[PDB]
């Protein structure tokens, strides 16, 4: 049976997830392909 | 015969560095070759 | 008594140039069973080359000649080498303390003089430094602990020649 | 302290480590060096010090140095 805590916990995951494809996206589309080492070295 | 001899305002050990292969460049470390050259300019000097 | 001599110190004294510093010489005391009252003199001897090898000997006996001869001879068999800049001041600051004295000490660029209290300033005319300002904190009473002490803070320090083959790294331009 | 001063700016000092000067040399001598290599670039885009190993990078510099003078050619005249 689906506790509330089973459901709130799968919400908030999701809702993580979605946060972080929309920040990932913010920094595809601020940097493009590229390795997280640092945005210092992708200011050129 | 004559020549000026200077020792420099001789100085502590020193922090002290240079790359490798300086040292096949290089001839003649700077405290010797600063002794040679502080006496040329201060004999041109006190020549004048 | 006899004090004792080698055989390959014997190249020593034809070799380096020397010189002799009595430290200090004091009259200690013991009652003891069944006589009275017995004194040692105690002598304490620094003896150096003027080139950067240092010792010391402490001696005890009955009588001052023959004490500050055992304590000359000791230190004259115990020797220690310490590296200077070019024979003349040390390669870093040093700081030390025996017994808890805490000596400092400083380099100081060739032609300063020797800033330097009384007894260090014939140690440091014997071992070869001439150019290096101390001070000297605590309780200064005894000449044998500054002694001990000098000698253990000039082998503290670390040199510069043993790198250059193993850094990879070349070690030069002194001008400040 | 070495690129402190080789960049000519202030810095926030926190302690003093004690070490050898040998060592202490070779820091102040590779910072020379690295300063040669990122000369003129703007200080923020500077290659910060954690992001560079210096003993691997000497270590590189020794390995081909003892594998071009092995393989030196005058080294036999010598």
């Amino acid at each position: 049976r689906s506790d509330p805590w089973v459901a709130e916990a799968a919400r908030r995951l999701d809702a993580s997830a979605a946060r972080l494809a929309a920040l990932r996206e913010l920094y595809e589309k601020e940097v493009g392909p590229g390795v997280p080492l640092s945005g210092a070295v992708l200011a050129v | 015969s004559g020549e000026r001899l200077v020792v420099r305002l001789p100085t502590y050990p020193a922090f002290e560095g240079y790359p490798l292969s300086e040292l096949d460049k290089a001839r003649e470390g700077e405290l010797g070759a600063l002794n040679r050259l502080v006496a040329a300019r201060t004999a041109a000097a006190q020549w004048a | 008594p006899l004090p004792p001599l080698p055989r390959e110190l014997r190249e020593a004294l034809y070799g380096h140039r020397w010189d002799r510093v009595i430290v200090d010489v004091r009259r200690t005391h013991t009652p003891v069973r069944g006589r009275g009252k017995r004194e040692e003199y105690t002598a304490m001897v620094a003896t150096g080359n003027m080139r950067g090898v240092f010792g010391l000997g402490i001696g005890v006996a009955e009588s001052a000649q023959l004490a500050t001869a055992r304590a000359h001879l000791d230190s004259l068999s115990r020797l220690a080498a310490v590296p200077l800049y070019r024979g003349h001041t040390l390669y870093t600051h040093v700081d030390h303390t025996f017994h808890r004295l805490s000596i400092r000490m400083m380099p100081r660029p060739a032609g300063w003089g020797l800033r330097c209290p009384d007894l260090l300033y014939e140690l440091c005319g014997l071992v070869g430094l001439r150019d290096v300002s101390i001070r000297v904190r605590g309780q200064r009473g005894s000449r044998f602990f500054v002694a001990q002490c000098f000698q253990e803070a000039l082998q503290k320090q670390t040199t510069p020649h043993d790198g250059v083959e193993a850094t990879g790294m070349y070690i030069r331009e002194v001008f400040r | 302290d070495a690129m402190a001063q080789q960049y000519d700016v202030p810095a926030l000092v926190a302690a003093h480590v004690g070490l050898p000067l040998s060592q202490a040399a070779a820091i102040r001598g590779a910072l020379r060096v690295k300063a040669a290599e990122e000369a003129g670039k703007e200080l923020r885009h500077v290659t910060q010090l954690k992001d560079w190993n210096m003993m691997e990078l000497l270590r590189q510099r020794m390995v081909e140095r003892r594998a071009a003078l092995e393989a030196g050619g005058e080294v036999a005249a010598r």
